[PDB]
């Protein structure tokens, strides 16, 4: 019964760490892209 | 009478030792897997450094 329960409860260490690394990468890329996106059109318009 | 009594208790002891043995084996396997996990975790987190 211990094994059976563990087959339901336990998350996988490797899978979760992989997911975390991936999500961190996505988050950094997203913030960078957002900064870029905000910043260019405003100044292009500004100079016009 | 003492002989038969001794036989009984010795058989009981044999049983109990056998009972302990299987728990030992299970502990061994689970420990192996847990050590593998721990090594992986330390490695990966040291990498994320």
């Amino acid at each position: 019964l211990t094994s059976a329960r563990s087959r339901i409860e336990d998350s996988d260490y490797a899978t979760e760490v992989s997911n975390m690394s991936r999500a961190q990468i996505l988050q950094q890329a997203g913030t960078s892209v957002l900064a870029q996106a905000n910043q260019v059109p405003q100044n292009v318009l500004s100079l016009l | 009478s003492l002989t038969k009594q001794y036989l009984s208790v010795s058989n009981s002891i044999d049983e109990t030792v056998a009972r302990y043995k299987a728990q030992f084996t299970q502990l061994d396997t689970m420990m192996s897997k847990l050590n593998n996990t721990s090594s992986y975790l330390t490695q990966q987190f040291t990498a994320m450094n």
